[PDB]
């Protein structure tokens, strides 16, 4: 019953639908990562080895990643944090050379507590990066690990310094049945952090596929 | 500093001399508007299924 | 110094005293004798498919047939509501879009989001494609709403606690509106296009003056962030939806609050607020996947619009008042009637 | 003709009916409930859901076709119906058997491409493509099972129309070959796929999670069920193959007891039709237990 000029409009709509479907299929094969931190915490170097939103694209082993760095957004985080509900994982950058200064480790712990226990990210895995290892060496050699963390029962060597900073961060997780925290003690130049991110995302994707099976 | 407080208090004076009518008159005007245009609203007075463009 | 402090306090007390003195009878007492509107039942007449992500905004055309929707998958689709056809599909540079608008003439659309930029698109060109005509920059925070005044003017509100009036011909801020102390989340234009109201996150709403000046009303009363706002068709009242699961109707001439539309089974916040052509029904969108219809003159619920499988994020009513369209986070639009 | 020798020896008619009834009630309940959940009760619909739904459809056809089974069994065996009904029942049985097996194998292969190759493009295919594959496999199995329709399968020894498609003859025809293949080839594919899924998850240190353990167990149990169900029948079939090849066609005594044995084990092929729903649909964190 359609007229001459209605069938052509239907055909145009069908072509638009086909283009939209193709674009969606192409865009469903990419990994989306959200990058967070406390500022001047090694985000720059982490981006190096790999206004508003600052996207960044890189490829590794025939896999296309996208890293979103919110950065300069100084508005209320509560009003736009739900836009990233479907990200594959969250990368969190912490500097180990900030314990003897102002306290910033407490701010980083507060931000990690706020993000990890958010209601939107109840199943989003978190990849923890601990930076400034080289400076941390002499910093713990000179300054003891008590100015920031009182009631510390341990020595002043790197053997215990690496721990008791990972344990506290991993203890802020409360739903230890849906998400997992991956930790890496990165440094200034390692050239292997991309492999760590790849492993974490492969685990996450395997879990999502198993969920899609219904197995699940 | 004091400039922001001065601006705020100036805004307060500016909003402090507005003319205000009683609530009863506003209520009556709201009722009058809601009653006058009562037949022209196809949502609370459903139209027959011959002039409905979304029928089917 | 202090003298400013107690001067401000005394002015606030005087304003409260005047507001209280102007109150003699509530709206419930005036509208007690009005008969109930009865149960309002609407059925989904159309469903628009094609978005592959959460839908964040929508707007109707002035001809009550074409509408534009924005979603997080980076697309801006223009629909033909009568036949559910697609007319255009504009790909955006930034996928983080949270607002859209449709020009009264029908030649332009707008969008914006976390990129802090409002983009204007031209739909009627001699080349048969939609191209960007101007990108407006200057806001230092995410854009939350935008509305067309003409083909050469647009009002935007952003997350840097400011609202600005632009000039699309030159891309410059003609006027800047300041006074809020929180993210501005929505705005609505008066029918005569001379005043507009904004709802910020400081639990307050203000009435501006587009021609010249600044705020003059500063209505208060909510207990949390205001997410939506809408003018009454008469142009002498407006409604606000907030995060405390409460909608309120404010009046301009008496400068007060008339009613509150609350319940006891509702605890989730309101995402959108709209009126009807007569102004008797008030449609609101909630986070519990529903959409309630409130008798505006009696503050009594008179229907439910169920059928969405996720949060209802946008809502609109046609100019002729013949349909209601709701978008949600499950990537579907439904036209009710 | 005069190359086959069949019987019907009471004992089968004595034992089977309660067993078919017990399987029938549970199968109807489970698969009807499963279909009811699948339609207008389950919102999300992905490819694996389509494959599981097709498995449910085949299983459902088999359960609605069980009632008649108590016929060449009740009243010993007379099959009061005609030629066409006999052909229809036998064809439907075979079709439903091979469709369910094919969809089990498809499910196993689909789960193999999601743990061993998580980034393969096969893991994200359109629902339309899933429907196309479903129709193609349905066509395949029907095409393999049409040869029953042409021939006559109502051989009657007198006052007893013995509706059987399994007769002791020496031709290695369509039916026996497909009966052996539908076990052996899907067994190989399932055992290969289930081995890699368990071993990759074991090696990449994913066993520490709690949900992974249940998935591992429920992957092993699927192979256990498939092996406990279809194996005895083909074992008995190969056994009678050995006797039939070593012997001739006469001396029917050697072929006497093998009949009731074959059908006793054949009852397990439907016993699968009732054990399948719980294992595949019900036993899954996807829908709340
Ligand atoms: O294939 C079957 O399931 C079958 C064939 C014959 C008789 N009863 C069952």
């Amino acid at each position: 019953t359609l007229s001459a000029e209605d069938k052509a409009a239907v055909e145009r709509s069908k072509m638009i639908d086909r283009n939209l479907r193709e674009d969606g299929e192409k865009a469903a094969r990419e990994v989306k990562l959200l990058l967070l931190g406390a500022g001047e915490s090694g985000k720059s170097t982490i981006v190096k080895q790999m206004t508003g939103i600052v996207e960044t694209h890189f490829t590794f082993k025939d896999l296309h990643f996208k890293m979103f760095d919110v950065g300069a957004q100084r508005s209320e985080r509560k009003k736009w944090i739900h836009c990233f509900e479907g990200v594959t994982a969250i990368i969190f950058c912490v500097a180990l050379s900030d314990y003897d200064l102002v306290n910033r480790m407490h701010e980083s712990m507060k931000l990690f507590d706020s993000i990890c226990n958010n209601k939107w990210f109840t199943d989003t895995s978190i990849i923890l990066f601990l930076n400034k290892k080289d400076l941390f060496e002499e910093k713990i050699k000179k300054s003891p690990l008590t100015i920031c963390y009182p009631e510390y029962a341990g020595s002043n060597t790197y053997e215990e310094a690496a721990a008791y900073i990972q344990c506290q961060f991993e203890d802020l997780n409360k739903r230890k049945d849906t998400k997992e925290i991956y930790t890496h003690f990165t440094c200034s130049t390692d050239t292997k952090n991309v492999q760590f991110v790849f492993d974490a995302v492969t685990d996450v994707i395997i879990k999502n596929n198993l969920k899609d099976c219904g197995l699940f | 500093s004091i400039a922001q407080a001065r601006k705020l208090v100036e805004q307060l004076k500016m909003e402090a001399n507005i003319d205000r009518i009683k609530v009863s008159k506003a209520a009556a005007d709201l009722m009058a508007y809601c009653e006058a245009h009562a037949k022209e609203d196809p949502l609370l007075t459903p139209v027959p299924a011959s002039e409905n463009p979304f029928r089917e | 110094l202090d003298q400013l402090r107690q001067e401000a306090e005394q002015l606030k007390n005087q304003i409260r005293d005047a507001r209280k003195a102007c109150a003699d009878a509530t709206l419930s007492q005036i509208t007690n004798n009005i008969d109930p509107v009865g149960r309002i039942q609407m059925r989904t007449r159309r469903t628009l498919r094609g978005h592959l992500a959460k839908i964040y905004a929508m707007h109707w055309g002035t001809d009550s047939r074409l509408l534009v929707s924005a979603s997080q998958d980076g697309k801006l689709i223009i629909w033909d509501s009568y036949t559910t056809n697609k007319v255009h599909a504009i790909p955006l540079r930034s996928s983080w879009v949270m607002t859209c608008a449709y020009a009264p003439s029908g030649n332009y659309v707008a969008c914006g989001g976390l990129d802090n930029i409002c983009s204007i698109y031209n739909l009627k060109t001699r080349e048969g494609n939609v191209r960007v005509s101007r990108e407006l920059a200057g806001h230092t925070g995410y854009l939350s709403c935008c509305r067309f005044l003409d083909d050469n003017q647009i009002v935007t509100s952003s997350g840097d606690t400011t609202c600005a009036l632009w000039d699309i011909e030159t891309g410059q801020q003609t006027t800047t509106f300041t006074g809020h102390t929180g993210d501005v989340m929505s705005l609505s234009l008066a029918p005569d296009t001379r005043l507009f109201v904004s709802g910020a996150c400081d639990a307050s709403a203000k009435l501006w003056d587009v021609r010249e000046g600044m705020c003059r009303q500063t209505f208060t009363g909510h207990e949390s962030d205001i997410n939506a706002i809408c003018f009454f068709p008469n142009g002498n009242a407006f409604a606000t939806g907030s995060d405390d699961a409460t909608c309120r109707l404010f009046d301009l001439r008496a400068d007060q609050e008339l009613m509150t539309y609350s319940h006891d089974n509702i605890i989730c916040g309101i995402t959108s607020v709209s009126f009807s052509k007569s102004g008797r029904l008030l449609l609101a969108g909630y986070d519990d996947f529903n959409c309630n219809v409130w008798d505006a003159l009696k503050a009594d619920r008179a229907g439910v619009l169920a059928g969405h499988d996720n949060r209802v994020s946008c809502l609109g009513v046609t100019d002729d008042g013949m349909a209601v369209a709701t978008g949600s986070w499950d990537s579907f639009l439904k036209i009710w009637n | 003709k005069k190359n086959c020798c069949v019987f019907r020896d009471d004992f089968i008619a004595k034992v089977l009916p309660p067993v078919l009834g017990l399987e029938f009630i549970f199968g109807l309940l489970g698969n009807g409930l499963a279909l009811w959940i699948f339609c207008f009760h389950l919102k999300s619909w992905k490819s694996s859901r389509i494959f599981l739904f097709n498995l449910a459809v085949a299983d459902f056809l088999l359960i609605i076709c069980l009632p008649f089974v108590m016929d060449y069994y009740v009243r010993r065996s007379d099959w009061k119906f005609g030629d066409i009904p006999c052909r229809l029942v036998l064809f439907m049985f075979a079709m439903n058997r091979q469709g369910s097996i094919i969809f089990l194998t498809v499910v196993a292969v689909d789960r193999y491409f999601r743990v061993v190759h998580p980034h393969h493009a096969l893991n994200k295919i359109s629902n339309w493509t899933a429907a196309i594959i479903s129709c193609l496999l349905w066509g395949i199995t029907v095409g393999l099972t049409v040869h029953l329709l042409k021939k006559k399968l109502l051989i009657q020894n007198g006052t007893a129309n013995v509706c059987i498609s399994f007769s002791i003859c020496h031709t290695f025809r369509w039916h026996e070959a497909m009966f052996l293949l539908e076990f052996f080839l899907p067994l190989g594919i399932i055992l290969f796929c289930s081995a890699r899924i368990i071993w990759s998850l074991r090696q990449r240190q994913m066993d520490r999670h709690a949900k992974i353990k249940r998935a591992i167990t429920f992957i092993m149990v699927v192979a256990i069920v498939f092996v406990i169900c279809f194996l005895p029948s083909v074992v008995v079939r190969i056994h009678i193959f050995w006797l039939l090849h070593t012997s001739g066609t006469q001396n029917c005594e050697v072929y006497r007891s093998v009949d009731l044995a074959f059908f006793i084990t054949l009852s397990f092929t439907y016993m699968n039709s009732m054990l399948d729903p719980v294992v595949y649909y019900f036993s899954s964190p996807s829908f709340p237990n």
